[PDB]
């Protein structure tokens, strides 16, 4: 028993998306739920779709642009959204309706942007002449100006695995920005060489940035 | 409508511990109250339905109880998987409604951070703009806040703070705070300040370089 969602999806405002959810038990016996979870938000019931009669029911804020398809013979319940707006990016889950939301899916994360696949700018960050007032020393790599997600950021191809902190991407200027820091002892900082490797799948961009 | 309110959005306990999460509804929901679990990778899972029925696959460490408008989920032998976010929902009427959730983060000692200021990279400079980066790492509890006071200027406008999650290994957080602007607007101020308010002190920790 399990529900498998589709996505992730990149959409520009205006297009429409059709998200799927397929299953493993007697499909038509149980209806289907759709839930919209927005980022720093909780879960909200968008609505149902009755599997046998094809009669859907909508939460009142999800009337109009949202519609419920379903293709019995294959065992997929759809959910398309027309006139995609900013408001719409979030993970969407499907859980069958029972004595509670029985089985859920993995969710499908929809992003709406009208921004193009952009490569990143890795700039290295360093103390410079700042006298290290500690036995630890810290470095960073700034990944700004990219789209979409995500970028994988390592230090020395993984060899520097501890001391590292890679911060969550911030959407500013309609493109992303993240940063990472490594913290190494006062001695292997400059003599040894510390470098950060960024790679952006979308744009086949991978670059190494050595530090001061 | 019918709202579900969870007393506290966040909660901090230790392993082996025992904790109780509340959820009160806006009006008598008979006993149509279910509990679910969301884990950091987004997956959700039914835990208890109809107030107190343990779902197939859920350990006996979970328990529910309640009536009328108040219910409680009690987790008794706190384990490492149980540090996720929990939700309540009513099955009494459409629209189905859930509560804001409540997240379990592991409790621990206090730790002020290790603060570091990084002056804008040359390669960037020689392009168009200049981002100042302030890293504040490995501190507890999560609450800290910062103002960019560049000698009588608070650049709250055009700042990007960013939060990490309770580091697996040592259970703290870390925050980046980037102050990105233009070569022009940087090349006239030459005096950038990074202020940081955290429990451990009353003295607002400030870090800088001035050129």
């Amino acid at each position: 028993v399990q529900l498998q969602q589709s996505g992730p999806e990149l959409k520009k405002p205006g297009e429409t998306v059709k998200i799927s959810c397929k299953l493993w038990y007697t499909f038509t016996d149980y209806g289907m739920n759709w839930v919209k979870q927005a980022p720093g938000k909780g879960l909200k019931w968008m609505g149902w779709i009755q599997t046998n009669t094809e009669e859907p029911t909508y939460g009142a804020e999800f009337k109009g642009r949202f519609a419920f398809s379903l293709e019995t013979s294959a065992f997929t319940a759809y959910k398309q959204i027309n006139n995609l707006k900013n408001e719409d990016m979030a993970t969407y889950f499907c859980a069958r309706v029972e004595a509670g939301f029985d089985y859920w899916a993995q969710g499908t994360t929809l992003t709406v942007s009208s921004a193009k696949t952009t490569p990143p700018s890795v700039y290295p960050l360093a103390p410079g002449s700042a006298a290290q007032t500690n036995s630890m020393v810290t470095l960073g790599c700034l990944v700004k100006g990219y789209f979409p997600e995500p970028v994988t950021v390592t230090w020395n191809s993984g060899s520097l695995s501890s001391g590292v902190h890679t911060f969550p991407a911030v959407l500013q200027s309609d493109l992303y920005t993240l940063s990472s820091s490594v913290t190494v002892p006062s001695s292997p900082r400059p003599s040894e060489t510390v470098t950060c490797n960024v790679a952006h799948p979308a744009s086949s961009t991978k670059v190494d940035k050595k530090i001061i | 409508d019918i709202q579900m309110t969870q007393t506290t959005s966040s909660l901090s306990a230790s392993l082996g511990d025992r904790v109780t999460i509340s959820c009160r509804e806006s009006q008598d929901i008979s006993n149509s109250l279910n509990w679910y679990q969301q884990k950091p990778d987004g997956t959700v899972k039914l835990l208890i339905y109809y107030t107190s029925r343990l779902h197939s696959g859920v350990p006996s460490r979970f328990s529910g109880s309640g009536t009328g408008t108040d219910y409680s989920l009690t987790i008794s032998n706190l384990e490492q998987e149980d540090f996720a976010t929990y939700f309540c929902q009513q099955g009494n009427t459409l629209p189905y409604t859930f509560g804001g959730g409540t997240k379990l983060e592991i409790k621990r000692a206090d730790a002020a951070q290790t603060v570091s200021i990084f002056p804008p990279s040359s390669e960037q400079l020689t392009s168009g703009g200049a981002s100042v980066v302030c890293f504040l790492n490995n501190f507890y509890p999560k609450d800290i806040n910062v103002k960019w006071k560049i000698d009588g200027s608070e650049r709250q406008n055009g700042v990007l703070n960013s939060w990490t999650d309770q580091d697996s290994k040592d259970s703290t957080y870390s925050m980046s705070s980037t102050l990105t602007l233009t070569k022009d607007e940087y090349e006239r101020h030459n005096s950038y300040t990074c202020e940081a308010t955290h429990k451990t002190s009353t003295s607002p920790i400030v870090k800088s370089f001035n050129r």
